[PDB]
RNA sequence: CCCAUAACCUUUGUACCCGUGAGAAAGUGCCGUUGCUAUGGCGCGAUGAUCUACCCAUGGGUGGGUACAAAUGGCAGUCUGACAAGU
């Protein structure tokens, strides 16, 4: 909470996410492109034991990520691990795809998908700084127009605000998602339907997952950080949902 | 040939609706008016939605605002005429972008939510 | 004979250190400035100078795919860099940008050549000033000894134990003040003999080496009519060598 | 009846021939979805037949782009003509599983006799192929698919957004960082030249104003013992005998009682001074290059303030984009001085916005803002 | 080529070897080796045809244009595809223009070495008019005119 | 090697200093074009109006806060001292 005050790193329950204890506790993830912070968040530097080299970690802001909100609220099992591939629908910018690439780490990948052009351009420059983020600037309603660029990703994280968010996730996870593979959904109920009760929106969206053969494990409302969102963690089953 | 970068404008009907609501917000202090005032508000996070003129000379000096709007899922609409926006906001001079801020002690809440839906269908 | 000034030697060591720092940071900048055309080249060939010479030779990945590069690479590394040249994720670059990257890369080559020249100068100069100590401990560590303690004369007058512990003063005075076991190699650790031992023999060889280095130094800084052949260095080196063979012959574990 | 299927890949096209169909009515059951996943049964199903690899990165880009919109490239037409057998266009066409309903009619309009199937069962098979990847290929897939995937994704997306230099500013950032480092090392190495030359000869190291020309003087004048009036006039061809420094330090060298140092030491002073000379020249060259790259990238900002100052701002705010995003008051450039600075801050933020989002920008608006702030300074 | 070799020089089926060749060129439209070999086969076939004509005679500018139309399309394809190789400023654009020209002169001089005959080379130089290389061209021109 | 190839600290050299969002000024008013009337243009602002320690009557001398350089200025003092290995 200053430019010099030390903290004590520690690792979380999850794999690849760390906690910086101190007077006030930060959720932090290890950087990949060091030195350069992207959206102005305060990165934390450490020294580690060849003569030694400074290694550097980055604070994860829950108020600007609808995923670190889920973590810092509590999730039973998040499906992003440090070895995997994350397909990322709706990647507006580095504001969260950077952190997903930090916790995926150099072995895995993240296929960021976005449609519009100006955030696309910014995503391209950042992706040149970061080797994992394959940027796809195609519409996400039609996965068929980039079925050559992607193969068998191991979780799909979804951040769209479309009112047909179910059908778009269903398409993409049928085409690409490996069997029994995690699906993380950030519902924003006001956008998905603006008249009905937010609970009613959640029930309808969860249901549509279930008859799209995604067994939903777990549901959270992420309350003090944002109002009305819910991330649903589910599993693509494909062979007998029961 | 493709869409120009002023997209989306609004029809005359949406135009008069939006100018109506931005006037009444300016009466009740839910309106932050002007370019960098809209920018500071989109950094704070407390803005319902953005109204950008498209008549401006040039287009670009306010064209920087769709980036932040799409970064934060906050909707934006081009009105056609910048002196019509000055008209509605009730200050004496052409305002190229105003921003209606969030609040609840608001006599105009549900009027604002109706126009916010109308925008988000228009996108 | 005016070619004996420890002042030029000690400031030469300082400037050698400065050269190493600045060369590394400039090649960092070049590697990532160019990798913004050809990305994985840095990770494949991490060497600064090899990188700069690749930038001189080729300028476009396919130009490298056609051109020989194998003068300065092994051929498997050559195959990797040629294939990654065939498909990088990198872009193409305009001519003025390749121009100034090119001039940077040749400037990198010039620092490498300059450093080699400086070190060759220094080795010959140490051979002129203290050829006994040079012949014993190796001239880089010899020059660093002289650099730390300053005058060749004051280094001559130090005893032999303090020549053993001439580099590690922080750990020394911490250990002395807090009743702990004082550090034992010091700055001699980079001599080839103590880099040749194994474990407790490293500690013992640093004692034998520090004592014979004190003899070598005192013969050098005080014997006014020196024959410049370094023979005391050669004799005492043969002594230290023989010690090393005796220690490493001894086998701590049963036969 | 799904006789062949067509799988397009990051490299090349492949055409597989099905052997057993899976059942049709019971297409949903647990047994049959687990046989999509497990490789003993899948290799009962699909047998590879043909495979034409792409010819280069450029064609792979072009052909991925053609699949993305929908038409049929010539390489796809070639491989289809090689592999399919010629059947009636009315009775018993040859079926073909594809994974793109829109890719249907393009194939159908080329070959009248191929009926393209993309149902649940065809999508099933294509999923199976994409999952089992490279085992099915019996080794033929020359080339590392993983790296092809990365490169193809980047190229296709970059071409959709038209990514290029005039909006690229990372060159400006790196040139700034390297210029600051050059000036740091230049003044340090000037200190060391001056000290060696002073240690045999203190007074030019006290009495020469410019270190660069001092380095020229060390490169020319070898020592205090190499002195002649032709060298006097060579310094006159250099900076100034108008000052008479050449004559005066002939006198100073005749009175300079410093160590007459050895020749090898003189040669190394020579080499190090020459190296400093090359470095400083290179710095000046890079400075002019930076000015030119700026006139490409953000001309309006540069004309509004000054090229190197625009560089300073761009490196501070992190990139051209973040400079645009930045609030127009918190941009900071370097009482009534404060007011004119703040007004200029508003102006330069707006000019940066127009440079960022244009294409080949508006030096007329560089001039407009220039004259506007000139009028405000005129008031001041 | 191996397939063509076996169907021509063993069974003599001009239809078969012809179709092999046009198919293979549709698959590889940017390999000079294959273009070379197709021109070669057409020459060998027509030489067999002309010797068959003279042996019929003994017992009792169209084909060259076939070969050179193959040359024409060969040059078009080779230029286009080696543009697409290396695919953006004016200097390097012109640089690839001269490099691609250099490449095509290299293989066309090879075609000369493959090579009635003076008529064919006439058609070649007609193709050329339709700096140092200009000189080399015209010294070949006077040399062949002598020859 | 957690770096005495360094950090601190004093001392010298070189730099600086106390967001806000609507107000600001109290026939000529100006200049010039026209002969014996036509006037040329100018006359604020969301494309940002108003706000962010000492003495001698816009001076220098004080005073501390931040950054660049140096020092044979400091912290700050250079380990043990007869046995060991073989048969």
């Amino acid at each position: 909470a200053r430019g010099g005050a030390k903290v004590v790193i520690e690792p979380h329950r999850h794999a690849g996410v760390y906690i910086a204890r101190g007077k006030e506790d930060l959720l932090v993830t290890k950087n990949m492109a060091p030195g350069e912070s992207v959206y102005g968040e305060k990165r934390i530097s450490v020294e580690e034991p060849v003569p030694p080299t400074k290694v550097e970690y980055r604070v994860w802001n829950p108020f600007r990520s609808k995923l670190a909100a889920g973590i810092m609220g509590g999730l039973d099992e998040l499906f992003i691990a440090p070895g995997k591939k994350v397909l990322y629908l709706g990647a507006a910018s580095g504001t969260s795809v950077s952190h997903v690439s930090d916790v995926v780490g150099p072995e895995g990948v993240v296929y960021a998908v976005e449609f519009s052009h100006r955030p696309g351009r910014e995503l391209i420059s950042m992706a040149k700084k970061r080797p994992n983020i394959i940027p796809i600037i195609e519409d996400a309603r039609h996965p068929q127009k980039y079925r050559m660029l992607i193969g068998m990703v191991d979780c799909v994280f979804a951040d769209v605000a479309q009112p047909d968010q179910a059908r778009i996730i269903a398409l993409n996870s049928h085409m690409f998602l490996k069997d029994q593979g995690g699906v993380v959904i950030s519902i924003k109920a006001n956008c998905i339907d603006s008249t009905v009760d937010a609970e009613t929106v959640f029930a309808r969206e969860v249901q549509k997952l279930r008859e799209e053969r995604i067994k939903p494990l777990e549901q959270l409302t992420l309350e003090p950080y944002e109002r009305d969102h819910c991330i649903v963690v589910g599993r693509y089953m494909r062979s007998g949902l029961k | 040939a493709p869409n120009p970068k002023a997209f989306p404008l609004a029809d005359a009907a949406l135009t008069q609706q939006i100018l109506d609501v931005v006037q009444q917000a300016a009466n009740l202090r839910q309106l932050k008016k002007g370019a960098n005032e809209a920018t500071k508000t989109l950094n704070r996070g407390i803005s319902e939605f953005i109204i950008m003129a498209a008549d401006c000379e040039p287009i670009e000096i306010l064209l920087h605002l769709p980036l932040l709007c799409e970064d934060k899922n906050v909707p934006y609409v081009f009105v056609p005429s910048r002196v019509a926006l000055g008209r509605a906001c009730g200050v004496s001079r052409p305002v190229i972008a105003a921003s209606i801020t969030t609040n609840d002690a608001s006599a105009i809440k549900t009027q604002i939510y109706a126009v916010k839906d109308k925008i988000e269908t228009l996108l | 004979s005016a070619d004996k000034v420890d002042v030029m030697i000690i400031q030469a060591i300082a400037l050698l250190d400065d050269l190493d720092k600045e060369l590394n940071t400039y090649a960092m900048r070049c590697k990532e400035w160019y990798g913004w055309h050809f990305p994985e080249l840095a990770k494949i060939v991490t060497d600064s100078v090899a990188y700069a010479r690749i930038i001189l030779t080729m300028g476009i990945r396919s130009k490298a795919s056609e051109t020989d590069l194998s003068e300065i690479l092994p051929e498997e590394i050559e195959e990797r860099v040629k294939t990654a040249a065939e498909v990088s994720m990198g872009t193409e670059i305009t001519q003025t940008d390749l121009d100034n990257i090119n001039a940077l890369a040749e400037q990198i080559v010039e620092f490498a050549a300059y450093r080699e020249q400086l070190s060759n100068y220094l080795s010959a100069r140490m051979k002129a000033i203290a050829p006994n100590l040079t012949q014993l401990v190796g001239e880089l560590v010899g020059a660093r000894l002289i650099a730390h303690s300053g005058s060749l004369i004051s280094l001559a007058k130090s005893p032999a134990s303090t020549i053993q512990i001439l580099g590690a003063e922080k750990a020394l005075f911490r250990a002395l003040k807090t009743k702990h076991d004082t550090p034992k190699y010091g700055l001699l650790y980079h001599a080839s003999l103590v880099g040749q031992a194994t474990g407790k023999n490293k500690g013992k060889i640093a004692r034998v080496l520090a004592a014979k280095a004190a003899v070598s130094l005192r013969y050098d800084a005080l014997a006014e009519d020196r024959d410049d052949s370094g023979d005391i260095g050669l004799e005492s080196r043969a002594k230290v060598e023989n010690r090393l063979s005796q220690l490493e012959g001894r086998d701590l574990r049963t036969t | 009846p799904i006789e062949y299927l067509l799988f397009e890949e990051p490299t090349g096209y492949a055409v597989f021939k099905v052997k057993l169909q899976q059942d049709d009515i019971g297409s949903r059951l647990k047994e049959v979805q687990e046989q999509i996943n497990d490789f003993g049964a899948f290799t009962k199903l699909i047998e590879l037949v043909s495979f034409a690899p792409f010819k280069g990165a450029a064609e792979a880009l072009e052909n991925a782009n053609d699949i993305s919109e929908g038409l049929v490239s010539e390489s796809l037409k070639a491989i289809l003509d090689l592999n399919l057998p010629k059947a009636s266009s009315k009775k018993k066409n040859i079926t073909l599983a594809i994974s793109d309903k829109n890719l249907g009619p393009s194939i159908k309009e080329e070959f009248p006799y191929v009926d393209c199937i993309s149902n649940e069962l065809a999508q099933d098979l294509i999923r199976g192929v994409r999952l089992h990847g490279e085992k099915l290929f019996k080794g033929l897939q020359s080339g590392d698919l993983e790296r092809a995937q990365l490169g193809l994704g980047h190229a296709y997306s970059r071409a959709k957004v038209k990514f290029s230099v005039q909006k690229n500013d990372n060159h400006i950032i790196q040139a700034i960082a390297l210029l600051d480092q050059l000036d740091k090392d230049i003044n340090t190495f000037a200190m060391r030249v001056k000290e060696w030359y002073g240690w045999h000869f203190p007074e030019l190291a006290k009495l020469v104003p410019d270190n660069y020309t001092f380095a020229k003087l060390v490169l020319f004048i070898k020592d205090k013992a190499s002195l002649n009036d032709d060298s006097l006039h060579d310094l006159a061809a250099l900076l100034n005998e108008d000052s008479g420094i050449a004559q005066r330090v002939i006198d100073n060298a005749r009175i300079s009682m410093g160590q007459d140092i050895s020749e090898t030491d003189m040669e190394n002073v020579c080499v190090f001074a020459q190296r400093v000379a090359s470095l400083a020249d290179y710095r000046r060259q890079l400075y002019d290059y930076l000015c030119e790259k700026m006139h490409t990238v953000a001309p309006n900002l540069s004309e509004l303030i000054g090229e190197v100052i625009g560089a300073r701002l761009i490196s501070h705010a992190g990139s051209l984009t973040n400079l645009s995003k930045q609030a127009a008051s918190t941009v900071q450039i370097l009482k009534n001085k404060g007011r004119i600075s703040r007004y200029l801050a508003n102006k330069c933020s707006m000019a940066s916005r127009i440079d960022n989002y244009s294409e080949e920008p508006s030096n007329v608006f560089g001039s407009v803002l220039k004259k506007q702030v000139e009028q405000r300074l005129e008031f001041y | 080529i191996s397939c063509a070799k076996y169907e021509y020089e063993v069974h003599a089926n001009f239809k078969s070897c012809r179709n092999i060749f046009q198919n293979g060129l549709r698959f590889n439209p940017d390999v000079p080796k294959l273009w070379y070999e197709y021109v070669k086969f057409e020459l060998n076939f027509i030489t067999k045809l002309i010797n068959r004509r003279k042996v019929m005679g003994l017992i009792n500018a169209l084909r060259g244009d076939i070969a050179l139309t193959i040359f024409d399309v060969c040059m078009k394809t080779l230029g286009k595809h080696y543009i697409n190789k290396h695919k953006s400023d004016s200097k390097m654009n012109i640089e690839l223009n001269k490099e691609t020209l250099n490449y095509l002169f290299s293989e066309s001089l090879r075609y000369i070495k493959l090579f009635e005959r003076d008529y064919l080379i006439n058609h070649v130089l007609q193709f050329w008019k339709n700096p140092e290389l200009y000189l080399k061209t015209v010294m070949i021109d006077i040399t062949l005119n002598i020859r």
